């Protein structure tokens, strides 16, 4: 959610995707922890079996049968983490996240309470100001001509300047907001 | 005169005495829960005394107290029925909502 | 009932005559004043209609549609007020003008005893929607908008004059009085068909029929907010008052002619209430359920039974309420984003707590939710059409339940969910817009606590 | 309506026998209580049906208040799959959830005796559809099904939940509202059905094998 | 009450929840057993049922096969 | 259940028919049957309001059970005799109602056997 | 080995069983980097705008617009009356109405027929 | 919109949809909120038949069942005065046909 | 009270029984009645003589408006419209008072099943009957006029029903 | 309450706890800086076990891509406390 | 200020809904109708004074 993405993934990073997705779906098909590591050990025992392997299309047959093996056996209800995309509380808290700009629509009497917190606010609002030009100016120095090729960000270079691009990085409201 | 009929009226009028006051200076403080647990409780022993009376003497009652329109020779009143259903099944849901609302006070602390 | 016409022509010279800063505060109280003083004509009798004099008379159908006018006129007023700031006086007090001549002429309208009269006045209210729709728009296609909201108006409204006329050189009247009283059955001729045809289709797409709607989807979108307002809430209901007072000289021809017209009314009534959930749009969203409810009305017009009028008047006064609402929640959101696209603003709730109260209870009186008046018209009329025929409740619960669907649809695309991220020009409501939506919608609810005001003359 | 409601109860008990959700478990349950309420119905019973609605108010609340502290104890974790042992770490949560499951299941003295039992015998000694029967027996044995599968993965075994332990059930409130419902799930049925007039004619006369016949397959 | 985590360790239990639970379970069990002392009928039956095949058959108001 | 088995995978023909019953005379095999005695009138019934249903022959326990509950109304476990009355008089008319459907399947059964006895005799 | 999963229009085939990413080649990877290359450039132009603290207001999305334009203003230019186009909008524009029109006469038909006769039990129809 | 990747950092992360690329036609179907067209653990035309074959012998059971009832064996349930003539409607001036249950 | 008459909302005597209790225990809801009527019935028993002994101080009538009898329609002119016009404004007030008539009736029914318990299918069946000639009547009266309705409509269909059964009894004369 | 306000010290506490626990890795060898390939001698599959294995202590998942580029235990704490914004 | 709650949250409405039910509601006819109570053999009616007869003098069996 945070490191940018390729144009595609290798050979290793898929057979190491279907082996976590293997682990995960067999550790909800073993409920219990002594079961769940005897059939782990046993899966990364079949794992290890072809490590050594350097006929490139017998790897991709086998990751390809694998595959269709995996979604054969798979979990039909696998345990998801409370907090991931499909989890009993996946966006819960998306109601509460309100965006930082909204202060600035405050009345000045709502603004007389909590007044180093404003004062702090308009510090970091000057100094995003400040920096901008100096961020624009160097992803525009740091980038070919036809434009980025990939998504990610160069960082700060010299000690005078902040990442490009890092005000809405950087005040993202909360996890848990209210 | 019958207290059966201002007793089952007012276990249900008393129910919407927090709804009203929900725009004062009690629905902005943190003594709402607890409030409106209180007044669900009250409700509750009220209504237990025309389930007794029931139980005793085996009454039900019709209220059409509020005449709200009339469709030629139809006729659209605001009437009650006080028979064993209602008066049975008000104390339980009373009942339970206390118990859930004292569950919620607790479960619901940091919403 | 001069006392209520006059105060309006009063209305226009002292709002050409007041200050370049004083015209909003003028032209707002006094004409919640005038509202206030048109409340008076709900005292109706039993028995007859209040016949003031030779020319004006005021009937139970009447007067629920005098005070929606008169009621209207302020709000219009307060939602114009937004988007006029910029213009000049002499346009803003030109504005002005015509939202006062258009409310002069549908009072004029509605009281109006002779039919040619009647039909001099309904039609003398198209210029001021068309110069307001063509002038103070926002869009190129506003000019179009307004073709089609002329031509389709007068096309089906210019063979009825000639009926009208045709009548008054038979019946030797056209009295309203005269023609109630001296009513006789019409024979089954072709002569008569075409006159009955005459007669029907310019209140048919003044509705509109489902055939003949597509001038609504344009004029409802591409007008400013006052100009929604005007044609959503009290403009369509003419086509409704126009046939429930037409329809007492086209019996028994109505029994055998309404059978096209009522499909075409049910099944449309189901066809955009399904189109009402596949739209981009937002106000096109409440333009065709404008059109769906306006269906509904047709059909209780349609059947003629006292309980589908009853029903029909109370779903015109509901209908032209929430309509309002709906149109004036939108315009808020359009003032905030500059954008109609529904999926643009989303998740305001969590910006805006008070518009989305007022959004779920616009919503919440769309789905026909009890005891609202919106549910006692329509399920009267739902009676009186099972009554008429025990199928047609299938196709009135199949709207029913696409109705709430798209309703609640809207109400989750613009209030719930996450915000757009990039959209920071979000300022919190002002109080005039929070007043315009307590005025649209207190009534709705006071109403409903009396509905006996709105159930038209058949009560 | 006898037919809807027995296909109604069986299937949503069928459904309810793999859940790993705990409050998807209760909704089955809730819903296959549902159905056979209107199994009563069907058979000419309104009164039966009534209070059985009366009876099934109190404990089903009650297991839905125990799932719930289950729930806010472990991190707002709903997967009965990554709950081991609460037998002893919760331990008035698993005597009401016992005692809540047990009424639920028919315990022939508990509150939810004096409606399902009635229930059951009526619907055996009736000019009723046999399938009908048959998925109201078998939907009863789904019951005790489901609610061992719940008390199985929820309070035996080793824990499976994140190390950091956070159970803590210490709280006033939450133990009143449970003991209240508790009290009401023990005697609230022998209370209630001793104190109404008689509104049916009582089965009095019945074979042995069909009188037992609920014992019968809910253990089984 | 402050109770604070374990980290791998049997939470901090308190008497009062434990003498609750067992007193709750007890009341329990001790109104079952006395249910079923009381009123065992309810879950036995009252009344024996009659055995068809063995009533005689005069009373039934036949005849044996002869007219 | 065995009447269903019976019925359904055996013969129908000597099994009774619960719509349609008793489908012989009540004096059939009888010398004498007493008219079944009922003790409460209309009257009370229809005082009491018993129900449309709990009207039946054993009314009388019934409308006491209800009075003696009425009046012992704050302790609730006074009435044990009166239930108990009650539970035995529709124990009786249940068996009685077994009584009349065993009457009725050996009637059956013994007229058809009867019937195929004399169409053999008669065969000759 | 074991049962095969095939793919409908509302339950579409899982990318790990794809074909089309095993068969790897130099035009794919090329074609892949081109995407990547597109949408980085318009993320980028994105958050530019995104970031700026001096704007204040709605950023215009093309596609957006393009979208909505396409969905309610572009369809009738780009229309021609074809037999299926023809066959389709006289089918679901008349038939339903066909067929309700036949559905509620015959009704009708019926119930006026045993009014006539006076067999309908009509006993406290007095609100119709 | 619920097949695309949920870990992505996209613009609008509740439609999962980025700024500037083209946008199906049939969006608003497609929001999440609305028709799924995610891949299945059971294939189609699998589900279709095996629900499609449990309602059916559900129905066809129900109405088999019907036909073959389940009751107890015991007589028509007997009522005092002929079958209680006055309570059940009444029509008291007709003397209706005596109903008469014997002892047995 | 004394507001309504007793004749045309007719009611049973109102048989009660007497308390006749065969326990010691105290009876709860006879205490509970007692802190009811001491504590609720008495203020507001005070409250409401306060309110009358205000009423008394200042009253005043009002009298029902009683209508004279103008000729109908079936002695009006074809083009007399005053005549038609006080015909039609007679007409409907006599429909009203008719639908009052029936609301009487039905609200008679209602009181009969609420107020017979269990047996309410046989105790009060007069209630029944009457509400069916009543309703027959209505619908002979006013069924199918439909909107619009008119005093003419009503003879006309009045008109209609009369030759139909002049039909009727000629052709049954001939038998 | 709810659960206290986890720290940095917590979080590189847990870390290590788990980590010098794994029977792979000499508890007296590996440090906070302690690279997985580097001077730790392990694969990619003890690599997605060790991320598996933080998962479940702290109760929520890393995806796969993040999870690819975390070699080293400070990485991992930097990694959960960027995600569960703590401050010390 | 002990239990003001009860007088200002129970009483108050109790009052306005006894008057309200008892001097306007019961005003009008067939408002407010009851049921009639049971009536078994052995009870004596109030007004009346009439007592109800036995039920025939049953057979019982012990
Ligand atoms: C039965 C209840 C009895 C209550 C007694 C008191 C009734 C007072 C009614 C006042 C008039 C309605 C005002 C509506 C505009 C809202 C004003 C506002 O902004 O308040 C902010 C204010 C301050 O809050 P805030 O912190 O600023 O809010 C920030 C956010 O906006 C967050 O705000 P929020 O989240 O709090 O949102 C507001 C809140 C409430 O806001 C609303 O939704 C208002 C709209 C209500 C429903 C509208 C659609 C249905 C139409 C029914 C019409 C009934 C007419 C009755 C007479 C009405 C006379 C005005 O939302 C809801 O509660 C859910 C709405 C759906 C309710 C469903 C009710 C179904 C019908 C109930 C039965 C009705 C008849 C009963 C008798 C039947 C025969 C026995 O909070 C309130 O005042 C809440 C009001 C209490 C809720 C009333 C809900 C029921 C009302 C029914 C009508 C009245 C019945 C009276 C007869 C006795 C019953
Ligand atoms: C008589 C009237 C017609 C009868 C109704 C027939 C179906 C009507 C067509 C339904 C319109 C739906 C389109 C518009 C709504 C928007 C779509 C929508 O709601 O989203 C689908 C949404 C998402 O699905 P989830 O499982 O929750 O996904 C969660 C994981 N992400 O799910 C839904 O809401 C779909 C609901 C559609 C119900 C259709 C099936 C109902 C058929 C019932 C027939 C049986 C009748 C019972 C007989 C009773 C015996 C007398
Ligand atoms: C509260 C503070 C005030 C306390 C002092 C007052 C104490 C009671 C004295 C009140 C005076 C008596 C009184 O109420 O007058 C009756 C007066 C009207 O007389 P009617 O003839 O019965 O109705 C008009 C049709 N003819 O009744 C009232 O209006 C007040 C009480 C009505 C009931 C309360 C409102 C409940 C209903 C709210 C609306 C709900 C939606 C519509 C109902 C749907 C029903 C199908
Ligand atoms: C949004 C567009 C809608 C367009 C609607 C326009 C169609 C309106 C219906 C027809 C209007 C013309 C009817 C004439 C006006 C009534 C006058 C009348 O009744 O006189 C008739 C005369 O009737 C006619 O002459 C009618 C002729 C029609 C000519 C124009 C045809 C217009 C199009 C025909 C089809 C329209 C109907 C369906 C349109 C649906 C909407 C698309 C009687 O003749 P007499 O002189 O009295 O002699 C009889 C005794 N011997
Ligand atoms: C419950 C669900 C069902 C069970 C799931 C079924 C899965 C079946 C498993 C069978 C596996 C196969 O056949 S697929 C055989 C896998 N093919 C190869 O290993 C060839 C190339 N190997 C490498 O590149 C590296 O050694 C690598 C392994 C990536 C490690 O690298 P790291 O050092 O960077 O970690």
């Amino acid at each position: 959610a945070f490191s940018a993405p390729a144009a595609y993934l290798t050979h290793q990073q898929k057979v190491l995707r279907l082996y976590k997705r293997a682990l995960r779906h067999l550790e909800s098909w073993c409920v219990h922890r002594d079961k769940y590591r005897y059939f782990a050990c046993l899966m990364r025992a079949r794992f290890d079996e072809h490590k050594n392997e350097k006929d490139m299309v017998k790897a991709t047959q086998l990751l390809r049968q694998a595959e269709e093996e995996f979604w054969y056996g798979q979990h039909p209800q696998p345990y998801i983490f409370p907090e991931s995309p499909g989890g009993t509380s996946y966006e819960r808290y998306e109601c509460y996240k309100v965006p930082e700009w909204c202060l600035d629509d405050w009345h000045p009497s709502e603004k007389a309470m909590y007044p180093d917190y404003f004062a702090k606010r308009e510090q970091w609002k000057r100094l995003r100001r400040e920096s901008w030009e100096r961020e624009v100016k160097q992803l525009q120095e740091e980038t070919p001509p036809g434009g980025p090729r990939t998504e990610a960000l160069p960082p700060a270079r010299k000690e005078g300047d902040l990442p490009p691009l890092w005000w809405h990085i950087v005040t993202r409201p909360r996890e848990r907001p209210m | 005169m019958n207290p059966f009929a201002s007793l089952t009226l007012t276990t249900l009028t008393i129910l919407t005495i927090p709804i009203m006051m929900s725009n004062s200076n009690i629905y902005k403080t943190n003594l709402y829960p607890n409030y409106v647990k209180t007044t669900v409780s009250y409700a509750f022993t009220l209504s237990l005394v025309p389930l007794l009376m029931f139980m005793h003497t085996g009454q039900e009652m019709i209220i059409s107290n509020w005449h709200w329109m009339t469709l030629q020779t139809v006729e659209l009143s605001l009437s009650f029925k006080m028979d064993y259903f209602s008066v049975m099944f008000i104390p339980v849901a009373l009942f339970v909502t206390w118990s859930i609302m004292e569950f919620s006070m607790w479960y619901m602390h940091s919403d | 009932m001069l006392k209520i016409i006059i105060p309006t022509t009063m209305l226009l010279p002292m709002t050409w005559m007041s200050k370049h800063n004083m015209i909003w505060i003028n032209a707002t109280v006094h004409s919640l004043l005038i509202s206030l003083i048109s409340l008076s004509l709900l005292n109706q009798l039993g028995e007859n209609s209040l016949n003031f004099s030779l020319t004006f008379f005021s009937d139970s159908l009447s007067a629920p549609l005098l005070v929606l006018t008169t009621w209207l006129l302020p709000l219009m007023l307060m939602a114009s007020q937004s988007h006029l700031s910029k213009e000049t006086t002499t346009r803003k007090k030109l504005y002005i003008t015509m939202l006062i001549l258009l409310q002069l002429f549908l009072i004029m309208t509605f009281t109006a005893t002779e039919l040619i009269l009647f039909y001099i006045l309904f039609e003398a209210t198209l210029v001021p929607t068309l110069i307001i729709i063509t002038r103070w728009g926002n869009q190129t296609e506003r000019l179009n908008a307004g073709l089609y909201f002329l031509f389709y108006t007068l096309a089906g409204s210019l063979p009825l004059l000639v009926a009208l006329v045709y009548i008054q050189n038979t019946t030797g009247s056209l009295n309203f009085l005269i023609i109630h009283y001296w009513s006789h059955p019409l024979s089954n001729s072709w002569s008569n068909i075409f006159m009955w045809l005459a007669c029907i289709m310019a209140f048919m797409v003044k509705m509109p029929l489902y055939g003949l709607h597509l001038w609504l989807p344009k004029a409802h979108v591409e007008a400013p907010i006052a100009g929604s307002m005007v044609l959503a809430a009290v403009l369509l209901k003419l086509g409704g008052y126009g046939m429930m007072r037409i329809t007492t000289i086209l019996n028994p021809l109505t029994n055998y002619m309404a059978y096209p017209f009522l499909m075409l009314s049910m099944w449309g009534m189901i066809m955009t209430s399904s189109i009402c959930l596949r739209q981009t749009d937002l106000k096109s969203l409440i333009a065709y359920s404008s059109v769906s409810h306006m269906a509904l009305v047709i059909v209780a017009i349609m059947i003629q039974t006292p309980w589908s009028f009853m029903g029909a008047t109370a779903l015109m006064i509901a209908h032209g309420l929430t309509s309002s609402m709906l149109f004036c929640l939108a315009n808020t959101n359009y003032e905030r984003v500059h954008s109609r696209t529904m999926i643009l603003a989303r998740g305001l709730q969590t910006l805006l707590p008070l518009m989305a109260t007022w959004w779920l209870v616009a919503s919440l009186t769309n789905l026909a939710l009890p005891p609202s008046i919106n549910l006692i018209g329509e399920l009267f009329i739902i009676t009186a059409s099972f009554s008429w025929s025990n199928i047609t409740i299938i196709l009135m619960g199949m709207n029913m339940m696409i109705t709430a669907l798209y309703s609640l649809y809207m109400l989750i695309t613009t209030q719930r969910g996450k915000y757009t991220h990039h959209i920071n020009n979000i300022k919190p409501s002002f109080t005039r817009e929070n007043a315009l939506m307590a005025l649209h919608i207190l009534p709705l609810l006071l109403l409903t606590l009396n509905p006996k005001m709105i159930l038209g003359p058949l009560y | 309506t006898l037919c809807l409601g027995a296909i109604t109860t069986l299937f949503t008990a069928l459904c309810a026998i793999t859940q790993n959700d705990i409050k998807k478990i209760v909704a089955f349950s809730t819903s296959s209580q549902l159905g056979l309420m209107m199994v009563t119905i069907g058979i000419n019973q309104p009164h039966l049906a009534f209070l059985h609605i009366c009876m099934h108010a109190f404990f089903k609340a009650m297991l839905f208040m125990c799932s719930g502290s289950i729930i806010h104890s472990l991190n707002d974790e709903q997967d009965i799959r990554k709950m081991g042992g609460l037998y002893k770490a919760m331990p008035f949560t698993t005597t009401a959830l016992i005692i809540g499951s047990l009424a639920l299941t028919g315990m022939p003295y508990l509150t939810g005796f004096y409606s399902k039992d009635l229930i059951i015998e009526a619907v055996n000694m009736s000019y009723t559809n046999a399938w009908a029967l048959l998925m109201t027996l078998i939907a009863t044995s789904l019951t005790a099904a489901y609610s061992t599968r719940i008390i199985f993965f929820a309070f035996l075994g080793k824990p499976r939940f994140p190390p950091l332990v956070l159970i803590n059930e210490n709280n006033p409130l939450l133990i009143n509202s449970i003991k209240r419902l508790l009290i009401g799930s023990i005697f609230a049925g022998f209370i209630i059905s001793n104190n109404i007039p008689p509104m049916t004619v009582p089965n009095t006369t019945m074979p042995l094998y069909m009188k037992m016949t609920a014992l019968i397959v809910t253990i089984m | 009450v402050h109770i604070e985590p374990r980290y791998r360790q049997f939470p901090q239990l308190t008497r009062s929840q434990l003498i609750q639970a067992e007193f709750f379970s007890a009341t329990m069990w001790f109104w079952i057993l006395w249910r079923f002392w009381h009123d065992s009928d309810a879950v036995l039956g009252h009344f024996p049922y009659p055995d068809p095949s063995q009533w005689t058959d005069e009373e039934l108001g036949i005849l044996p096969d002869d007219e | 259940g065995a009447h269903l088995a019976r019925r359904y995978l055996g013969d129908a023909s000597k099994e009774p028919d619960p719509l349609r019953m008793p489908t012989f005379p009540p004096d059939y095999g009888f010398p004498e049957r007493k008219e079944r005695e009922m003790v409460a009138t209309q009257q009370e019934m229809n005082d009491a309001q018993l129900m449309l249903q709990q009207r039946d022959y054993c009314a009388h326990y019934l409308i006491q059970l209800l009075k003696c509950k009425r009046d012992s109304f704050p302790n609730f476990l006074a009435c044990k005799h009166e239930q108990h009355d009650w539970d035995y008089c529709e124990h009786l008319d249940y068996v009685k109602r077994m009584k009349e459907f065993e009457r009725e399947r050996r009637l059956l059964q013994r007229k058809k056997r009867r019937e195929q006895r004399e169409a053999e005799m008669a065969r000759g | 080995s074991f049962p095969k999963y095939k793919p409908s229009r509302l339950a579409t085939l899982p990318a790990t069983l794809d074909p089309a990413e095993y068969d790897i080649s130099p035009e794919t990877r090329k074609a892949q980097a081109e995407r990547l290359a597109i949408r980085s450039r318009l993320k980028r132009e994105y958050l530019l705008q995104y970031n700026d603290p001096n704007r204040l207001g709605v950023i215009e999305d093309p596609a957006l617009i393009r979208w909505t334009y396409a969905r309610s203003a572009n369809i009738y230019p780009n229309f021609r009356p074809t037999p299926k186009t023809s066959l389709l909008g006289a089918l679901f524009g008349i038939g339903p109405l066909f067929f309700w029109y036949y559905v509620f006469k015959t009704d009708r038909d019926k119930k006026e027929k045993l009014i006539q006769e006076g067999k309908l039990d009509q006993t406290f129809n007095i609100s119709y | 919109q619920q097949e695309r990747d949920p870990w992505y950092d996209w613009d609008h992360p509740d439609l999962r949809l980025n700024w500037g690329e083209p946008i199906h036609w049939d969006l608003d179907m497609y929001i999440r909120n609305r028709v799924d067209t995610s891949p299945t653990p059971v294939s189609w035309n699998t589900m279709c038949k095996h629900l499609f074959g449990f309602v059916a012998f559900m129905l066809f059971m129900f109405w088999v069942g019907e036909i073959y009832p389940s009751y107890q064996p015991v007589g028509p349930k007997q009522y005092p005065y002929n079958d209680l003539y006055l309570e059940r409607g009444g029509d008291p001036t007709k003397e209706p046909e005596p109903v008469v249950h014997y002892e047995i | 009270p004394d507001s309504w008459d007793k004749d045309v909302y007719p009611e049973p005597p109102r048989r009660t029984p007497a308390p006749a209790p065969q326990t010691s225990l105290p009876n709860p809801v006879t205490y509970l009645t007692k802190i009811f009527d001491l504590l609720v019935d008495r203020p507001v028993t005070l409250a409401r003589e306060f309110i009358e002994q205000q009423h008394a101080k200042n009253r005043y009538y009002y009298y029902h408006r009683e209508f004279r009898r103008v000729p109908d329609i079936t002695e009006c002119e074809e083009k007399d419209i005053l005549c038609m016009f006080e015909a039609e404004m007679q007409w409907r007030r006599d429909y009203k008072v008719d639908q009052e008539i029936v609301n009487i009736i039905q609200e008679r029914l209602k009181a009969c099943q609420q107020r017979e318990g269990e047996s309410y299918r046989q105790n009060c069946a007069k209630e029944l009957e009457q509400f069916t000639q009543v309703s027959k009547a209505f619908q002979d009266r006013y069924s199918d006029l439909g909107a619009h309705y008119s005093a003419r409509k009503c003879l006309a269909k009045q008109k209609q029903r009369m030759l139909a059964e002049r039909k009727a009894a000629k052709e049954a004369a001939a038998a | 309450s709810d659960a206290p306000p986890l720290t940095l010290e917590a979080i590189k506490d847990r870390v290590l706890y788990v980590l010098k626990l794994y029977d792979k890795i000499d508890p007296e060898k590996l440090s906070v800086n302690s690279h997985f390939m580097k001077d730790l001698g392990l694969d990619s599959l003890d690599q997605v076990e060790i991320i598996m294995a933080m998962e479940d202590e702290f109760g929520f998942e890393i995806p796969d891509i993040d999870a690819e580029k975390l070699m080293c235990p400070q990485e991992i704490v930097d990694y959960i406390a960027d995600k569960k914004d703590v401050y010390e | 200020r002990h239990s003001i709650f009860a007088v200002t949250h129970v009483l108050i409405p109790v009052w306005i809904i006894h008057y309200y039910l008892k001097y306007h509601v019961t005003a009008k006819p067939y408002t407010v109708v009851e049921r009639k109570p049971r009536i078994f053999p052995g009870d004596t009616i109030l007004e009346t004074g009439e007592v109800i007869p036995l039920m025939k003098e049953f057979p019982d069996q012990h």
